[PDB]
RNA sequence: GAUAGAAAUUUUUAUCCUGACGCUAUAGAGAUAGUACCGUAAGGGAAAGAUGAAAGAAUAAAAUAAAAGUAAAAAAAAGCAAAGAUUACCCCUUCUACCUUUUGCAUAAUGGUUUAACCAGAAAAAAUCUAACAAAGAGAACUUUAGCUAGAUACCCCGAAACCAG
RNA sequence: GCCUAACGAGCCUGGUGAUAGCUGGUUGUCCGAGAAAGAAUUUUAGUUCAACCUUAAAAAUACCCCAAAAACCCUAAAUUCCA
RNA sequence: UCGGAGUACAAAAAACCCUCCGAGUGAUUUUAAUCUAGACAAACCAGUCAAAAUAACCAUAACAUCACUUAUUGAUCCAAAAU
């Protein structure tokens, strides 16, 4: 999952020209035989010195695959489940902020012993208290996201998670379905019996 | 992604290293140095097989020397020596004739009086005659 | 391999900026938000490789069906060029055949 | 063409006079083979090779032990211009499983149970 | 290739073994990292065999230093004045003890 | 039970620092690089393998290739043009049923088939529903009334044993498409069509009753019925007098594609509402 | 063989294969004896048969008509009144 | 035959979140420039820059003195120029330069004066490995009598006389 | 013959990265195993199979092979099949 | 292109612009079927045999026969046939 993440969004710029994108070399610079010298068509071969390359980058390529969902699923559950058993994860509730300082974060998780980097979840957007807002929008180790913004990546590259006890409710309730569910006739995203 | 060397220096170095001593063009040039260098290596290879060959055909010479000089042949010397059961090799051997003198002379000695023993031995054609130096001695 | 005299000044990246940071945020968007997008509407690039995979050939064909009514002269006979070229060497040259 | 060799009975008729010649017991036959492979494969039939190979003898100049019986006599004659082969002899009988430390086979074809006493 | 590097005879200093035994490994100077993940086979012998080591050899001074470096080293004096520096760099703890030996030797 | 996750705690913090894969899950690629998978890069020597120009697949050197030398005969003549029929084992049917995918208390169709996943029906596949086998038909113990598109006499026997109601009718592929995926339908946005009436070579056997035809004379079912029973030696049961009757007995209109609905109809699932046409040649159209 | 089309990028398929053999599900190929209506009159009844009668390809054959021919073709088949559906199947393969 | 190849019928949700696991002067546009120059013309078409806050600090200051080519410092019997060595540079002993093509090359068969920078393996149908789920698999369309999905394993460069159109 | 220094048919641009069974080249280390040709082919300057061989996986028999056995006017070295 | 003899002496195979015979069909009636084990040969395509069981004649054979009997023959596609 981690690879994952950081390759499906990767596009790569990359675009060299061949021996036929170059400008000139249309005609042959000198005859066969007769002149001593090696034998060439194009002056924009690639053995030339301004010619283009052999094969080179061509075109932008797109690194896109998508992993089954039973293993992005599973990925997030074992990242939960280390982030867990390795002390590092910590339950908080109702993300409450007595003053919007954000270096009285940066205290509160050195007296706790969290670590460097903290990386907060809370269960809306538009919910979130103004005051957590306000104290990590101007801190860098400390990140705060919403529950539909977690992922293997930010939770390997944070230190510590912090969770709400709703965003847990949630995330338990997500990753629990996938366990006895049916394979998809059609996308989801349509009405289904019992899924929304 | 350009892909670029910048370790050449170094790569190229590594060889010519081994190529310092030349002469000509081969200690200089890395075209000329590659070539050289992987001969140099093979010769030092096959010397050093034919090392153990030039230094034992060296002291076949020089225990011959010192034998002649004592007026015994080597195949001579060489088979009483063994038939008395002094197991000395041959850089041994070369080692007494330059350094000891007087030792190899006892050697000489003895391989000449096993020499004539085995002669009268088969000369007399008999059992019970046996020479004092042609007795053999089993391990212990 | 002439290697440089002097030191390059050291590059002081920091790995906590925004984007490092908030990087593949919203790749499990779906699985955590009652599938209503896809992790196709995340990729962001050309038109004709919004969650598309393919060697070059195909890559040359799809945007000249998209796009290639918009292309430049020059652009779009290189591009027919190089998919004629490709498909020659795929369909006519190699080993294992 | 070349092909293998048919060798007629009459070379392995041993005279009266062979007996003496080379030690042999004339009224007893001995019970073990001790086998040595003096030259090389190469230059050799594929055949040969392979007798070679399932005699056991691929490295030069270590002997084997092998029984005295015909299924094993007809491979020894058909490469039995590349070996060289004598009697086991058992000057102090079969060694037991008390002496298999101690055991030592001497150049001259005998296999003594007890080496170097001490 | 002998005609192309140096070469000496048989040797020893001060006629050793002679008359006595000196080790002559005088100092081991080993350069390591708290944080690097090559100098973990420095740090894992440092906390396990250079006591050892340190007992069974009173006679070479053992130096430890932990700084901001990315390639571990040990540098060995001997009592020649020779300066040996060997890279330790990425090794098990076998290995460190297998070349602290050799260079104690 | 999860001993790793107590061994964990001693090990360090699992970062993007220290990730492995699988071993022998990704193979190293090989370049044409070095002293051995240099010289020639595994091309061979000189001819049409090195130089890339070798010819096609089925070519053997001009002489008659053997794709190419034997005769033509129909194998897969109009293979696109022949209906194809799904098989669904009573065993399986029986698996279903016991473990809840459907349900024998209410009519089961292809569409709750489709819905328990027993089976998968690919229209554009040419295929044309399902068909009733009798692989697991000595165990058959449920009673249900079953829907399909062909049924042999052995299934039927088994399920009318048990005192179940087999029926087979037809579906054109668009209205196979809309039975298999109603919802994707429903969501296309168009009134429901009417069911097309089987080609001549389907007529008949749609219109005899041994193989329970939805367009056969129901008079003439408990004739072929009593044959049955009397054949394969099974009590013939009174369904007249099941609690369950209607259920059984519940039938779709030959034009009429689900169960309770009618053509015509638009299904607003935003609004949950149905719309129905009022116009007397639309519904002269949707009813004939 | 065209490995990547020019309209889709996809692989097609030879229509000679398709026209005059039959895939079994079970990885065997069917075709037809060569020469079965050339000349009767000239061959004997148990020739004539043998021409009549239908017969497999090997392993290599059958390789070069799974190159040669799309997975298309290589799907299970459930027709009605199929001849061959008996033979789709193997069976007692102890291998 | 090589190959070509639909349609009926389906799916596609508004805006920002846009920059770069693209190059750094033999690379990236040919470009400092379609300019010099070569051509009657159509046309072809380059190489060239490096101190510093200040050169209104040129009795001007600091880092390498590292490629090939020379000088410091021409050479002393004998030999693919090297190795074994040796107190000692040679002198002694031993090895028929390297790729390519060939049954076979030191061959007197081909290629290269030297240095620097560029210059040549690319595709996932069937299969192996790994992993998820498994009579079901896949984030929509298909495949399924242990199978479906995902990932990793694969297939070069230069060279004609020629043909057509303007 | 000449048609702007090469005319059995000019030069430039484009098709064009024309195509070559033909020649040349194909860039790091080490380790394991390792092949000289039967049949087709406008084919013998090449391809496609078979026999060999390489990496994996299932099994159980595999080479040497005594008798006995393999044609009829004469026929050698010796072959095939098996304990 | 196909067959026979020697080369190729005794299971099989084995080449030359090696030495010789031939074949690209005739005559007659016993007008010589269907289906299927198991085998020969063979790169493939092709060529060969064939036990049991069925239809019609003795109620006991049917391999069509002879000419050195071995060769007397041609693949797809396509055209004409009309089952
Ligand atoms: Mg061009
Ligand atoms: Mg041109
Ligand atoms: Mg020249
Ligand atoms: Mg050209
Ligand atoms: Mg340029
Ligand atoms: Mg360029
Ligand atoms: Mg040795
Ligand atoms: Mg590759
Ligand atoms: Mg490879
Ligand atoms: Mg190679
Ligand atoms: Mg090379
Ligand atoms: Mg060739
Ligand atoms: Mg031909
Ligand atoms: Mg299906
Ligand atoms: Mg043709
Ligand atoms: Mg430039
Ligand atoms: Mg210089
Ligand atoms: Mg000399
Ligand atoms: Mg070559
Ligand atoms: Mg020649
Ligand atoms: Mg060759
Ligand atoms: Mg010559
Ligand atoms: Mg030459
Ligand atoms: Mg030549
Ligand atoms: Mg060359
Ligand atoms: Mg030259
Ligand atoms: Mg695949
Ligand atoms: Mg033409
Ligand atoms: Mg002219
Ligand atoms: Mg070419
Ligand atoms: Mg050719
Ligand atoms: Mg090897
Ligand atoms: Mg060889
Ligand atoms: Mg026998
Ligand atoms: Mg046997
Ligand atoms: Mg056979
Ligand atoms: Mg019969």
């Amino acid at each position: 999952v981690a690879i994952w993440q950081k390759n499906f969004k990767r596009i790569s710029y990359a675009k060299t020209k061949t021996r036929a994108e170059v400008r000139g070399g249309g005609r042959k610079p000198w005859v066969q035989k007769g002149s001593g010298r090696a034998r060439h068509g194009s002056i924009r071969s690639p053995i030339w010195r301004g010619g283009g390359v052999a094969h080179g980058p061509r075109g932008p390529t797109s690194y896109y695959y998508m992993l089954p969902m039973k293993v992005r699923v599973q990925g997030l559950k074992v990242a939960l489940t280390v982030k867990l058993a390795q002390d590092d994860l910590h339950i908080v509730d109702s993300l409450e902020l007595p003053t919007a300082d954000p270096q009285y974060l940066i205290e509160l998780a050195r007296y706790r012993r969290w670590g460097d980097s903290v990386l907060l979840v809370d269960l809306e957007h538009e919910d979130m208290p103004q005051n957590v807002v306000a104290a990590t929008s101007g801190l860098k180790t400390f990140n705060l996201v919403p529950a539909v913004g977690l992922n293997v990546h930010s939770m390997l590259k944070h230190q510590t998670l912090v969770l709400t006890l709703p965003t847990v409710a949630f995330l338990e309730e997500k990753l629990l379905w996938h366990n006895s569910r049916y394979t998809p006739l059609y996308p989801f995203r349509l009405p289904y019996c019992d899924f929304p | 992604l350009r892909s670029r060397v910048t370790d050449r220096y170094w790569r190229v170095q590594e060889v010519l290293k081994h190529a310092r001593h030349f002469r000509g063009r081969k200690n200089r040039c890395y075209r000329l140095a590659v070539r050289a260098v992987t001969r140099a290596f093979v010769k030092c290879t096959r010397a050093r097989r034919l090392k153990k060959r030039s230094l034992r055909t060296l002291w076949i010479n020089r225990i011959t020397a010192a034998s002649q000089e004592h007026g015994l042949k080597y195949p001579a010397f060489i088979i009483n020596l063994i038939k008395c059961q002094v197991e000395l090799n041959r850089k041994v051997l070369a080692d007494l004739a330059i350094y000891e003198p007087k030792t190899f002379k006892s050697l000489a000695a003895l391989a000449k009086r096993r020499r004539e023993e085995g002669f009268a031995a088969a000369l007399g054609d008999g059992k019970e005659p046996d020479g004092i130096f042609s007795r053999v001695v089993q391990h212990r | 391999f002439h290697v440089r005299v002097t030191l390059p000044p050291r590059k002081v990246v920091d790995r906590w900026n925004e984007k490092r940071a908030m990087f593949g945020v919203y790749d499990n968007i779906g699985i955590l938000g009652n599938f209503e997008k896809h992790p196709k509407e995340l990729i962001k690039g050309p038109i004709w490789l919004r969650g598309w995979k393919g060697n070059e050939l195909q890559r040359c064909i799809r945007k000249k069906r998209m796009v290639g009514n918009r292309m430049f002269i020059d652009d779009l006979h290189n591009l027919n060029k190089r998919i004629s070229y490709l498909y020659k060497h795929f369909n006519r040259h190699g080993k294992y055949r | 063409k070349f092909t293998r060799s048919r060798i007629p009975d009459k070379v392995f008729q041993p005279s009266p006079e062979d007996h003496e010649k080379y030690g042999g017991d004339p009224q007893y036959p001995h019970k073990l083979h001790i086998v040595t492979r003096i030259k090389s494969t190469k230059r050799r039939p594929y055949w040969e090779k392979d007798i070679i190979k399932m005699l056991g003898l691929e490295k030069a100049h270590t002997p084997q032990v092998h029984k005295n019986i015909p299924s094993v006599n007809a491979k020894l004659k058909v490469v039995k211009h590349l070996i060289r082969i004598k009697p086991l002899k058992l000057p102090q009988g079969l060694p037991t499983e008390e002496d298999m430390a101690n055991t030592c086979l001497k150049s001259n074809g005998e296999l003594v149970v007890r080496w170097l006493l001490n | 290739t002998a005609r192309g590097t140096a070469s000496r005879f048989l040797t020893s200093v001060l006629h050793n073994g002679l008359g006595r035994y000196v080790q002559q490994l005088q100092r081991l100077s080993f350069s390591l990292s708290r944080d690097a993940p090559s100098s973990r086979g420095a740090r894992e012998f440092v906390e396990r065999e250079v006591t050892d080591f340190a007992r069974r050899n009173p006679g070479v001074v053992i130096y430890v230093n932990p700084r901001p470096c990315c390639v571990p080293r040990v540098v060995a004096e001997y009592l020649n004045g020779a300066v040996r520096e060997e890279s330790i760099h990425c090794k098990s703890v076998e290995e460190i003890a297998a070349l602290v030996q050799k260079l104690a030797d | 039970g999860p001993r790793a996750l107590d061994l964990l705690r001693a090990l360090p913090r699992v970062s993007l620092a220290n990730l492995k894969p699988n071993p022998g899950s990704r193979k190293p690629e090989r370049r044409p690089r070095g002293r051995r998978r240099g010289r020639k890069c595994g091309r061979g020597h000189k001819g049409e393998r090195q130089r890339g120009t070798r010819p096609r697949l089925g070519f053997e050197g001009g002489q008659t290739p053997f794709y190419l030398r034997i005769p033509k005969y129909g194998f897969n003549e109009g293979h696109s043009f022949r209906h194809q029929y799904q098989p669904l084992s009573l065993n399986r049917l029986q698996y279903l049923i016991d473990l809840g995918r459907v349900d024998p208390t209410q009519p089961i169709d292809l569409t709750q088939l489709v819905n328990g996943r027993g089976v998968t029906i690919q229209p554009s596949k040419r295929d044309y529903g399902v068909q009733l086998v009798e692989e697991g038909a000595d165990t058959f113990k449920a009673k249900v009334n079953i829907e399909v598109q062909m049924a042999s006499e052995l299934a039927i026997a088994a399920i009318e044993k048990n005192g179940g109601v087999v029926t087979t009718a037809f579906y054109d592929p668009r209205s196979l498409e809309i039975l298999c995926k109603p919802v994707p339908f429903f969501l296309r946005g168009q009134p429901i069509p009417k069911r097309m009436l089987p080609p001549e070579a389907l007529v008949p056997y749609y219109t005899d009753a041994k193989n329970r035809g939805y367009l056969a004379d129901p008079a003439r079912f408990p004739e072929a019925r009593l044959e049955l029973a009397r054949k394969y030696g099974y009590v013939l049961p009174d369904i007249t007098k099941d609690e369950l009757f209607k259920m059984l007995s519940t039938r779709k209109d030959p034009r009429q594609i689900f169960f309770g609905l009618a053509p015509g109809w638009v299904v607003n699932m935003a609004d949950k509402k149905i719309l129905k046409p009022t116009d007397e040649n639309l519904l002269k159209y949707y009813s004939s | 063989v065209t490995y990547f089309s020019s309209r889709k990028g996809k692989r097609k398929t030879v229509k000679a294969v398709i026209y005059r053999f039959l895939r079994l599900h079970s990885g065997l190929w069917l075709r037809r004896k060569a020469g079965y209506k050339k000349k009767l009159w000239k061959k004997t009844a148990a020739r004539k048969r043998r021409l009549r009668e239908f017969v497999f390809c090997n392993k290599t054959q059958s390789k070069l008509l799974d190159k040669m021919t799309t997975s298309f073709w290589k799907r299970r088949n459930w027709y009605a009144d199929d001849p061959y559906q008996k033979y789709q199947d193997r069976t007692n393969l102890k291998v």
